């Protein structure tokens, strides 16, 4: 018998959140930061040696 | 080397439909300048 | 002057910064600049 | 002149002019300009939402119609980024100087060291820690 | 100003007071400090000088700084008529006074 | 924005209250030919007032933009219950053009990026303060360091990214990371303690 | 400094007169006070006599 009212016999109750997400999401990408980038104008490019 | 030919561009489809659609395009290759200088090592045991 | 090498590594920053801002300012200001004038034109309500 | 602000282009992390690290403007010049700087022996040379958006700031125009004097014509107009970037042009090592750099498709025409960049900005009802303000539409 | 009758005191006409402050402080000044540093910094400049009366080619690079120089913008059309009596009336005090 | 049937319009109360005040700061601090003028006690000195003033004024104005930092102060103030100003002797350093200079650097400071012990009242009695600030790999290697630069919080950066919608101070600049012009986030302190 | 007319009087502009004397009196002088110390204690300035 709840002779009281605590939240939890509520309805519609508009809980509170924390404005934030947390992803680990390893994004080394060493590689991709060493190689550089050179910009070309084709689909298809090769050298000579 | 890291040769790209379409930089990342945020884009969209054709239109006339009944969707919200995005996406992207980021069109790269990869070069090198000589085979025998780079190397590579695999591992593995003998049978 | 800049030998070849550094203006081909350039071109590469030069661009991919680009990108970048062409990518945020799309958002953030000229999708709401198209409507703006259509609004202003009295063409925008449907 | 002005400029219109469908033909600019910023970082997210810039909030004014000082602070900015990357900063660029469209612009349309002639063919005689760019042989005043390189490649005389081609001239053939010929981001759609910028042409929208200023398209858009009447009906009347397209700023990329066809205005009809073939290509070859010296006073043919054509689009350039000229650009505005905080880097290392020289090693890291280097104080990152501020570059003016002007390009075409795959062609470096200029660049040089400048303190300042050459732009101001008209703004009503501005934010804070921000580049751009509100705006008459935001509000009504 | 207008002190007389029209004392300025409606919030609408002070938000609209506002956006034209926002464009001189963060537009108009920095156009002039723009131009003066550009100018400051480029070609050889004339000035028809009226002691002798003649173009003075002076070195622009010989002039001051922006630390010195403050500036206005938003004149009255008709700043020059009181200038004027400004200067008359100047004129009868300097005049009053022999010493 | 409740139910697609209920046409949920917002009223901006709040916005028509902060420019409304906005609008009565500038026009209160910022509409004078000048910002502040000293003034002394004795002829003795009277004639130093007259060049703090100068002096002041022109860094403030004339130098720095201080319209920028005034109405930046306010306007992105009323709504963060506080907001910051704070200063410093700069010091940058450029055939030897090595020509150097010594100013006094003044900025306005979002609310955002500042933090504070909760015994504190004011400045004067805080025991440990902090701003989170973003600084060029440059200055770092002025002090230290420099076979290295490598180097690479979010209620912050959410907290200042909702004073609008358009911009993310995290989002990625373009500019790699290796280049010594490169921004980094850095936590300088003022604290009271035990060094010794 | 309007009593011709102007006489000040309503409780809307003193609850606004406050906000902004706590700006002069909290901010504004102790800006000026950190620049007047910060100055007369660093380099070497000169005045056009």
């Amino acid at each position: 018998n709840p002779t009281l009212f605590v939240s939890y016999d509520q309805n519609g109750k508009k809980l509170s959140f924390a404005n934030w997400i947390s992803v680990l999401s390893p994004q080394d990408t060493p590689f991709v930061s060493m190689t550089g980038k050179e910009s070309i104008n084709q689909t298809i490019f090769s050298w000579q040696t | 080397t890291q040769m790209v030919l379409r930089a990342p561009k945020r884009t969209e489809l054709a239109k006339d439909g009944s969707y919200e659609k995005w996406m992207i395009e980021m069109e790269v290759g990869l070069r090198h300048r000589n085979p025998y200088a780079s190397g590579v090592l695999f591992t593995a045991a003998g049978k | 002057k800049y030998s070849e090498e550094v203006l081909d590594e350039l071109r590469v920053d030069l661009q991919r910064r680009f990108n970048y801002a062409q990518g945020y300012v799309d958002m953030a200001v000229k999708g709401y600049a198209r409507e703006a004038w259509e609004y202003f034109y009295g063409n925008l309500p449907a | 002149e002005y400029v219109p602000s469908e033909q600019i282009f910023v970082d997210e992390h810039a909030t004014s002019f000082a602070d900015a690290q990357y900063f660029c403007h469209r612009v349309r010049r002639s063919k005689e300009d760019l042989v005043a700087m390189g490649f005389p022996k081609d001239e053939i040379e010929a981001t759609t939402q910028s042409t929208v958006a200023w398209s858009r700031t009447d009906w009347r125009q397209d700023i990329d119609a066809d205005i009809g004097t073939d290509t070859e014509d010296i006073a043919s107009m054509v689009w350039v980024y000229e650009h505005y970037i905080r880097t290392g042009v020289l090693d890291k090592n280097k104080e990152s100087k501020l570059y003016q750099v002007i390009q075409a498709g795959e062609h470096i025409l200029h660049t040089e060291e400048v303190t300042h960049i050459p732009f101001v900005t008209f703004c009503p009802y501005p934010i804070p820690g921000s580049f751009y303000g509100q705006s008459v539409y935001d509000i009504t | 100003a207008y002190a007389t009758v029209g004392l300025m005191m409606n919030a609408a006409q002070n938000r609209l007071r506002m956006v034209c402050r926002n464009i001189a402080h963060n537009g108009m000044v920095e156009l002039m400090r723009g131009i003066y540093n550009l100018i400051r910094e480029n070609g050889e400049v004339p000035i028809e000088v009226q002691t002798p009366r003649g173009m003075i080619q002076v070195n622009p690079k010989q002039l001051p700084a922006r630390h010195n120089l403050q500036v206005v913008v938003a004149i009255s059309p008709n700043e020059k008529a009181e200038r004027a009596q400004k200067l008359i009336s100047l004129k009868q005090l300097i005049a009053a006074d022999a010493q | 924005p409740v139910t697609a049937g209920s046409s949920s319009w917002v009223d901006r109360t709040v916005w028509e209250s902060v420019n409304g005040t906005l609008q009565d700061i500038i026009n209160v601090f910022c509409s004078g030919d000048e910002a502040v003028t000293f003034v002394a006690d004795n002829q003795q000195d009277s004639d130093a007032a007259d060049v703090a003033t100068k002096l002041v004024n022109q860094i403030l104005l004339r130098d720095n933009p201080g319209y920028n930092i005034i109405s930046s102060a306010a306007q992105e103030c009323l709504v963060t219950r506080n907001s910051f100003i704070k200063y410093y002797w700069d010091e940058q350093t450029s055939v030897t053009y090595e020509q150097t200079v010594k100013r006094v650097k003044v900025e306005y400071v979002p609310s955002e990026q500042i933090f504070v012990d909760e015994h504190a009242t004011s400045f004067a009695d805080a025991q440990y303060f902090c701003h989170r600030v973003r600084r060029s790999k440059e200055d770092l290697v002025a002090m230290g360091f420099p076979k290295d630069e490598i180097e690479a919080t979010t209620q912050s950066t959410v907290a200042w990214s909702r004073t609008d919608w358009r911009q993310d101070i995290d989002a990625d600049i373009g500019t790699d990371t290796e280049d010594i012009a490169s921004m980094v986030w850095v936590y300088e302190h003022y604290i009271r303690t035990g060094v010794l």
